[PDB]
């Protein structure tokens, strides 16, 4: 029943600022019982604000340095969540989330879907898809490299959907300016027969590459 | 401020077996402590509130103790959901309410020691000006691996960059690509790359490698 339902994605600047919203649908508690969390990729996670039940006003980080504010719209059960003077460092998923207990059997925990917030000088761009040849030189590994990309959720199939076991798609890396590699396992027999291609549905750019792998020969 | 430490980062764990996970405070906290669960892509999840009391509807095979500054969790009996990432927190009246680092629960099987594939970068990558070389260690445990790439026996350092799957729901193994970027010019400088890896299962370091321009 009850749900606390964020706002979409956010691509900022660094210097700038962005507001992340959090609705809650169903239930009757207060909007300010709402906190706020962070999880930068592949790490913990971090608490950034909230009212402690003895106090009126909420707390903070006090690393975050008094660049946030956390706000609550008690007419629409909104909380937001603004982060002003972005760094580089405040690249997550944030979070809001009622725990605690505050007056209904046990705890109440309650969690938004989250929302991931990106903050560099970087700009949008779709990646080329370079071939990861298997050598000639049994199991024969050969893969599709995708490089040089920006907005996230680049999605990797092979032979269209007709081939996932032995597939290895790797979490992305990025770059000291602006990519990720997928692989898959073979027989060594099977190549020059069955033809693979790797199909990138990259969903913002529009980009639809579907790249051919084939071993690579002499002359 | 009060600081919370989960010693140790990662569980190697059998599916079926006990598992205790430790919660350090730099001071008391008395009892206001809680646990949650995270699992891959999901918002994490309340499980031990007070120290030591189950949050509703959580499985009885999870249970807290502790008081003051040392605390645990323990599940009595590993099942396959519960390989996932655990954070204590601290509940007091003393703003920040921090997490501790967290501590991972992985499956702990055999040693199992990389297949190692060595990719050079294909014609159309350098057309476009750059070189990928990928180094490919598949399906290998434990997670610990130390790839370096040597390129004319020269050891390359801030040059490359790994990254790694998630342990293999199948067979509970990690696979790991390390990728060496130079630019085209910097490529054709040079003969001999090498990426060479060292793992638990391997009584020698494996070394992949190719002469730029070769077939």
């Amino acid at each position: 029943q009850v749900q606390l339902v964020q706002s979409g994605a956010e691509v900022k600047k660094p210097g700038s600022s962005v507001k992340v919203s959090c609705k809650a649908s169903g239930g009757t508690f207060k909007t300010y019982t709402l906190t706020w969390v962070r999880q930068a990729p592949g790490q913990g996670l971090e608490w950034l604000g909230g009212i402690i039940p003895i106090f009126d006003a909420p707390n903070y980080a006090p690393k975050l340095l008094g660049r946030l504010t956390i706000t609550a719209d008690e007419s629409t059960k909104t909380s937001y969540m603004e982060l002003s003077s972005l760094r580089s460092e405040d690249s997550a998923i944030y979070y809001c989330a009622r725990v605690g207990d505050y007056g209904d059997w046990g705890w109440f925990d309650l969690w938004g879907q989250g929302t991931l917030v990106t903050v560099s000088s970087a700009s949008t761009k779709g990646p080329s898809v370079f071939p990861l040849a298997p050598s000639s030189k049994g199991t024969a590994a050969l893969g599709c490299l995708v490089k040089d990309y920006f907005p996230e959720p680049v999605t990797v199939s092979w032979n269209s959907g007709a081939l996932t076991s032995g597939v290895h798609t790797f979490p992305a890396v990025l770059q000291s300016s602006g990519s990720l590699s997928s692989v898959v396992t073979v027989p060594s027999s099977s190549l020059g027969t069955q033809t693979y291609i790797c199909n990138v549905n990259h969903k913002p750019s529009n980009t639809k590459v579907d790249k051919k792998v084939e071993p690579k020969s002499c002359d | 401020e009060i600081v919370l430490t989960q010693s140790p980062a990662t569980l190697s764990l059998s599916p079926g077996a006990r598992a205790s996970l430790s919660c350090r405070a730099s001071q008391s906290v008395n009892n206001f402590l809680a646990w949650y669960q995270q699992k891959p892509g999901q918002a994490p999840r309340l499980l031990i509130y007070d120290a030591s009391k189950r949050a509703t509807g959580i499985p009885a095979r999870f249970s807290g103790s502790g008081s003051g500054t040392d605390f645990t969790l323990t599940i009595s009996s590993l099942e396959p959901e519960d390989f996932a990432v655990y954070y204590c927190q601290q509940r007091t009246n003393w703003p920040p309410l921090t997490f501790g680092g967290g501590t991972k629960v992985e499956i702990k099987r055999t040693v199992a020691a990389p297949s190692v594939f060595i990719f050079p970068p294909s014609d159309e990558q350098l057309k476009s000006g750059t070189a990928s070389v990928v180094c490919l260690l598949n399906n290998f445990y434990p997670r610990e691996a130390k790839v370096q790439w040597k390129v004319d026996n020269a050891l390359q350092s801030g040059n490359s960059q790994e990254s790694v799957t998630e342990q293999d729901s199948k067979d509970s193994t990690y696979s790991l690509s390390s990728t060496l970027t130079l630019s085209k010019a910097d490529y054709e400088k040079h003969k001999v790359y090498a990426c060479e890896v060292t793992h638990q299962g391997l009584s020698s370091p494996v070394t992949k490698s190719f002469n730029r321009g070769e077939c």
